[PDB]
Parts: structure tokens; C-alpha cells; sequence
């Protein structure tokens, strides 16, 4: 990325198309991170994570109390 | 028994130590007896001193020979058995006080006890 | 994030090639700013990845529970 | 106050897939300014090449001569740098002494000892003292050190008595990114926990310079022209325990034994007198600063832990005490039997010869150390005043030299209390005093007085004796 780029000028200048690499590479970056679907924050989607492991916990907590109470004949 | 502790706290603090007159001045009820002056506190404040020379408070000395009561020092810097003890330092302290005080000429006692001034001389 | 953290780590990089090529053609705080950003950068898409496995794995959990309740509620 | 001029205008104007024609098209045309390329190191994780080139770019820059067959693998072209972690002057040397220290991830110790042996290596010489005069003094530089180690070594009895205190022994390596080591400290006071030594590893019987404080000695000079041998020769084992230094043979070395003096510690004129009669002439020639030694020397060492904000204790040095608060001072501006004022030497003057007769120039300095240390003690960090209860000042009366004493109204009688303090040895100080036949039995024993050197410390002393010999 930026520290690849910037330690190759360096090697190379001290004294061919590595820009058109560079490009692709960060287009194809951009690509992956655009393919992954999370565009908002990290933030809300750690919320939405932990409200569905709290209703994960609510059903787990159901189907226990559902096999506890069995009364019938 | 109060004048011991009192020079005391006065060395205890840096006063000016010619400040120090009017403490003392008030301390003291002004004139009742001044057989119980600086007179004492020369041999005392030295006895703990021993092998040193005591400075930081010969100042007190010092601003006290220029008007007080010069016979009872006399008499008393004359019994004090300080060669006895043989420290070779306070003695010479001994001498500069002694140079500033007999060079010129003594003081007036203002009755015939000036005469016994004579006698510690 | 991802979108995110890829457009800020683009940025940061854009800058410091322009930076580099500036002191190429030419002959502290910015470039500490910049490292510190790729950092976070990184930083992010590494927890964007674990967001995203974990986020899987309640999916399919939540499915699981989804299908448990719905058989025992029919 | 801003910084939208980063990446919203800088990405537009940076000279894509088809602008990669920077390489010959426009290709037709640093120490302290533009360190990105300078930076290298921190760029990329650092590896073999990384460095080898940053330290070629620096030998390229300040300019050095140096090569090697290609790229991985280079030497340093020096009297004894050449050596390979992990003959035209020296032999081959593959000691662990420039391979223990960079063995996984070593970053700080590379540039700096390296820089500044070089830089010490330098003088008006062309060929003839630059290089000849240097490897000399640097070969000559290791029979002091091997002795040192050989009568360590035959003083197979504590290593506090010959190694720390009583003579030199605490040395180290000289050789590359290492200079000759001494305790020239004197530290009586431990850690805060008891004073248990090798921490973790060390036991070569050497102890270097790293558990606790230690000075660094090396020899190097530039106009010292004095006559000296140019080579080590003794280096054989003496008959039963040491030996002297025997010579020859001499010739005029252009060279010195500047040290590394770290605090400027004041010293006496006894010490100017035996260094004036050593080696010709005294280790410094320069105006002496006859300020006020304890006075300045106790600010010096106590400046460790001071902040930026003034001190301003004008000889006040109220403190703590064993459960209470107390005071102290310094008895300073005092003349004392020697007239004039203590002599000052804070200096860094370290500059010492070959070792001839200076088997106590250490002991002296000790401990002048030791009683600049118990001085300075009292006032280190506290600052606590309007102190009612307590607050018993007493001024450290250094009449005679390294001979001090201390009086105080002790609460134990209705008077003062003097106690004669002065430094007899290097770390047994005499602890006599001298009583009245007309004064009270508020001094103690010589129980105290041993407990006190013991404590070397002057509050913690006072407050022994304020609450042991008072026991009521």
C-alpha cells in the first residue's frame, strides 16, 4: 500500500511501470473492500451484533425454559 | 529558666539577630534583672558545641557588644575553662571577640561595680 | 469498516507517494500522521474482517434458533 | 489548523493507468530536512538490508570510503570494527562483546557508540596519529583492564569490598561499542527492596555497567602529547595476588584517559594537588569555579528528580523523619577554619593518565561522593513548610575538609546536640563526638553511631538518634 510504495521509490531512486501496478493494486483494494458490503461504520453493526447475540440468548433461554415445565399426563 | 529555651528558638528560626533585640526586649519585662542577659548564653550555647567554633550565632555577640552589660561578660568569658578543654578554634573566636571589645577603651557601669569590672580585667 | 478504512487507507497512500515525489524532485509531523492513519487503517479492516466472520456465524446461529422456534411454535 | 490540503487537491495534481512515464521521460534532471528517504528504517520493518543501506547513505554523506563484494554481507573498515554478529592492525575477532548486544532485536546501541569512537579517533595527525597513534592507544588501552580483572579476579573474597568499594575491578570490555567500566559511584542505598544483586543472568564476576550506576572510562585525546608507553605489556600473572605497573617503552602518545565523568561532583584541592603530581600537570587547565561546593553539588545531584518548576530552597531543607516531619540546612556561606570558601569543581573534567600512582584517587573521590550524598540527602523531593510540630533544623558545619558535623536542639534534652560526622574511610565514616562535663545524657553510645553510618543517611541518622538514644 502506502509503506510498499513509498520503501520501492525509495530503493529504486536512491541513486518500469511500478505506478501502474501500484494503481491496480489499490483499485483492486477499493474493489475487495467495496465487494465486503459493511459501508457504514463499525460501530452500528457491532450494536446490531450485540442486540442479536442478546436475542440469541432470549431464544437459547426459551426452548431451556420450554423443556423444564412439563406437568401434562 | 525560660531564657535558655527562648535563645534557643530564636537560633532556631534565621532571624536578623538584630531583630532579635526587640524579641528579646519583649520577652524579658524590660529591666526587671538583666544578670540573666546574652552574659550566659555565650558559655551554654557553646557548652554542646564543644570542638566547633558555634558561627551563625556569634553574630548575637557581635551586635551585643556595642551597648550592654560589658562586666558580666568579662567576668564570664574570664571563668569560662575553655583552654582547659583545648579546642584551639573557639579560642581564637575568644580572641577576635576580645579585640573588638578591650581595643578601644571599656564602659561606664555608673556605680562602684564598674571597679569590680576592673578586678575580672 | 471497509469502505471506509480502504478510502482513508488510499488517501494516506496517494499522500505519501505525492509526498515522496515531491522530495525526490526537490532535494516530522505529517509523515507520524500519516503512519498513524495507516495504522488505524489496517486496524480497521482487520476487525472488519472478524465484524464480518462473526457476523456470519450469529447468522447462521440466529437461522438455526429461527428454524428450532418456528417447528416448535407450528 | 487545517489539513484539507492532504488528499482533496493533492491526488489532482501529483505530478492512474496510463501515467506511469515518470521513469525516463521526466527523469532528466539529505541529513536533517527531508528524512523520508533518510527514514528508510521506519518505513519498512526493519531487516539486514534495510540498515545496511541507511548506514552506507550516512558513510556516503558525511563521506567514508567503503565497500565491500555486493550486497548482504560488509564490514566496518577500522582498527578492530570488523566484526560480524550472529589483518592490517587486529586479528580476527568473533568475541560476543559485538554480537551478544545486537543478537535478536537490538536498534539503539548501533549508531551512536560506533559514531562517536569514530569521532574520537580524530586529531591533527595525517596517516601518521589519525590511525597509527589511535590503534595504538586502543591496543595499549586493555593491560589496565586485563589487571584489573587478574586482581578481581585474586580477590576471591566479596565482591563489595574490592569490587564496588576499596579498588577497581567493576570493569567491562573495552572494545568497540564498549569502553573500560569502574564504579566510581559509591551508592550505599539499595533499590526499594533489598539490595539482592545478579538480577536475572549476571554472574561472570565482572560486573558491568548496567546493574546499578557505574562511570565509563575510555582513553582518547587530541593535543595530549605526554610521555607514556605506546603498547600493553603487562599482562602476566603476578606471583600471589598483583603486581605493579611495570613499563618498557615511552614515547610521547598523543593521547589522554578522558572518562566519562557523568554527574560534575565538587572535589577538594588535595585532589588537584595529587593529579598535579602524577602525570606533570593537573587533568584541567582552566579558570576554577571557587563557588560554593556542597551548596551546588547537592543541587546537582538532586536536579534528577527536580521538575521545570523553580526550587527556590534558599539552604532550607525541611524533610520527613522516622514518624514525624523535621528540617535541615547547610551551614552554607559559613567560613570555616580554611577562610575563604569550599572550592568548586563542577566539571566534567575526566581526563586522566595511565595508571601510575593512583591507587586512592578513587577512595578520596568516594568519599567526597559519599558526604556530598549524605548533604543532599536530607532535600530530594520534599517540600513541605509551616511545619508546627517538629521541623528540627540543623546545618551540616563542614569545618574541616570531607570532615562535617552537625548540632541540633534534639527534643531528648533541653539543649542542643552536636555530633561529630566526618568521612575517616571511604565507606567507614567516624561517628565520634566530644560531650560536655556540664550537659545531659541525651548522646548515645557507639551503637548509634554505627547504626547511624550504617543508615549513611542524615535524616534518617537524626531521627535514629532522636527517637534510639531518646527511648522515651
Amino acid at each position: 500500500f502506502l509503506p510498499l510504495v513509498h520503501n520501492v521509490i525509495k530503493c529504486m531512486d536512491k541513486d518500469q511501470d511500478l505506478n501502474a501496478l501500484k494503481t491496480k493494486f489499490q483499485e483492486l483494494r477499493k474493489l475487495i473492500g467495496t465487494m465486503p458490503g459493511i459501508h457504514v461504520s463499525p460501530e452500528q453493526q457491532q450494536q446490531q451484533l450485540h442486540s442479536l447475540r442478546e436475542q440469541v440468548r432470549t431464544k437459547n433461554e426459551l426452548l431451556q425454559k420450554y423443556k423444564s415445565l412439563c406437568m401434562f399426563e | 529558666v525560660n531564657l535558655k529555651q527562648a535563645i534557643l528558638q530564636a537560633w532556631k528560626e534565621r532571624w536578623s539577630d538584630y531583630q532579635w533585640a526587640i524579641n528579646m526586649k519583649k520577652f524579658f519585662p524590660k529591666g526587671a534583672t538583666w544578670d540573666i542577659l546574652n552574659l550566659a548564653e555565650a558559655l551554654l550555647e557553646q557548652a554542646m558545641i564543644g570542638p566547633s567554633p558555634n558561627p551563625l550565632i556569634l553574630s548575637y555577640l557581635k551586635y551585643a557588644i556595642s551597648s550592654q552589660m560589658v562586666s558580666c561578660s568579662s567576668v564570664l568569658t574570664a571563668i569560662s575553662k575553655f583552654d582547659d578543654f583545648s579546642r584551639d578554634l573557639c579560642v581564637q573566636a575568644l580572641l577576635d571577640i576580645m579585640d573588638m571589645f578591650c581595643d578601644r577603651l571599656s564602659c561606664h557601669g555608673k556605680a562602684e561595680e564598674c571597679i569590680g569590672l576592673c578586678r575580672a580585667l | 469498516t471497509r469502505e471506509r478504512l480502504l478510502s482513508a487507507l488510499e488517501d494516506l497512500e496517494v499522500l505519501s507517494r505525492e509526498l515522496i515525489e515531491m522530495l525526490a524532485i526537490s532535494r516530522e509531523n505529517q509523515v507520524l500522521e500519516l503512519l498513524i492513519h495507516r495504522d488505524g487503517d489496517f486496524q480497521e479492516l482487520m476487525k472488519l474482517a472478524l465484524n464480518q466472520g462473526k457476523v456470519h456465524h450469529e447468522m447462521q446461529a440466529l437461522e438455526k434458533e429461527v428454524e428450532k422456534r418456528d417447528s416448535d411454535i407450528q | 489548523l487545517s489539513k484539507m490540503s492532504s488528499l482533496l487537491e493533492r491526488l489532482h495534481a501529483k505530478f492512474w493507468s496510463e501515467t506511469i512515464k515518470l521513469v525516463r521521460q521526466v527523469m532528466e534532471k539529505q541529513h536533517l530536512v527531508s528524512c523520508l528517504e533518510t527514514l528508510q528504517k521506519a518505513l519498512k520493518v526493519t531487516s539486514l538490508p534495510a540498515m545496511t543501506d541507511r548506514l552506507e547513505s550516512i558513510a556516503r554523506q558525511n563521506g567514508l570510503g567503503s565497500h565491500l563484494s555486493a550486497s548482504g554481507t560488509e564490514c566496518y573498515i577500522t582498527s578492530d570494527m570488523f566484526y560480524v554478529e550472529v589483518h592490517h592492525g587486529e586479528n580476527p575477532v568473533s568475541c560476543p562483546e559485538l554480537v551478544q548486544q545486537l543478537r535478536e532485536k537490538n536498534f539503539e546501541e548501533f549508531s551512536k557508540h560506533l559514531k562517536g569512537l569514530v569521532n574520537l579517533y580524530n586529531l591533527p595527525g595525517d596517516n601518521k596519529l589519525k590511525t597509527k597513534m589511535y590503534l595504538a592507544l586502543q591496543s595499549l588501552e586493555q593491560d589496565l583492564s586485563k589487571m584489573a580483572i587478574m586482581y578481581w579476579k585474586a580477590t576471591n573474597a566479596a565482591p563489595l569490598d574490592k569490587i564496588l568499594h576499596g579498588s577497581v575491578g567493576y570493569l567491562t570490555p573495552r572494545s568497540g561499542g564498549h569502553l573500560m567500566n569502574m564504579k566510581y559511584y559509591a551508592s550505599p542505598s539499595d533499590l526499594l527492596d533489598d539490595k539482592t544483586a545478579s538480577p536475572i543472568i549476571l554472574h561472570e564476576k565482572n560486573v558491568p555497567r548496567s546493574l546499578g550506576m557505574n562511570a565509563s572510562v575510555t582513553i582518547e585525546g587530541t593535543s595530549a602529547m605526554y610521555k607514556l608507553p605506546i603498547a600493553p605489556l603487562i599482562m602476566g600473572s603476578h606471583p600471589a595476588d598483583n603486581k605493579w605497573t611495570p613499563s618498557f617503552n615511552s614515547v610521547d602518545l598523543p593521547a589522554c584517559f578522558f572518562l566519562k565523568f557523568p554527574q560534575p561532583i565538587p572535589v577538594s584541592k588535595a585532589f588537584v594537588q595529587k593529579l598535579q603530581n602524577c602525570t606533570g600537570i593537573p587533568l584541567f587547565e582552566t579558570p576554577p569555579t571557587y563557588l560554593p561546593l556542597y551548596e551546588l553539588i547537592t543541587q546537582f545531584e538532586l536536579s534528577k528528580d527536580p521538575d521545570p518548576l523553580p526550587l527556590n530552597h534558599n539552604m532550607r531543607f525541611y524533610a520527613a523523619l522516622p514518624g514525624q516531619q523535621h528540617c535541615y540546612f547547610l551551614n552554607k556561606d559559613a567560613p570555616l577554619p580554611d577562610g575563604q570558601s569550599l572550592q568548586g569543581t563542577l566539571v566534567s573534567k575526566i581526563t586522566f593518565q595511565h595508571p601510575g600512582r593512583v591507587p586512592l584517587i578513587l577512595n578520596m573521590i568516594r568519599h567526597q561522593v559519599a558526604y556530598n550524598t549524605l548533604i543532599g540527602s536530607c532535600v530530594k523531593r520534599t517540600i513541605l513548610k509551616e511545619d508546627s510540630p517538629g521541623l528540627l533544623q540543623f546545618e551540616v558545619c563542614p569545618l574541616s575538609e570531607s570532615r562535617f558535623s552537625v548540632s541540633f536542639q534534639h527534643p531528648v534534652n533541653d539543649s542542643l546536640v552536636c555530633v561529630v560526622m566526618d568521612v575517616q574511610d571511604s565507606t567507614h565514616v567516624s561517628c565520634k563526638l566530644y560531650k560536655g562535663l556540664s550537659d545531659a545524657l541525651i548522646c548515645t553510645d557507639d551503637f548509634i553511631a554505627k547504626v547511624v553510618q550504617r543508615c549513611m543517611s542524615i535524616p534518617v541518622t537524626m531521627r535514629a538518634i532522636r527517637r534510639k538514644a531518646e527511648t522515651i
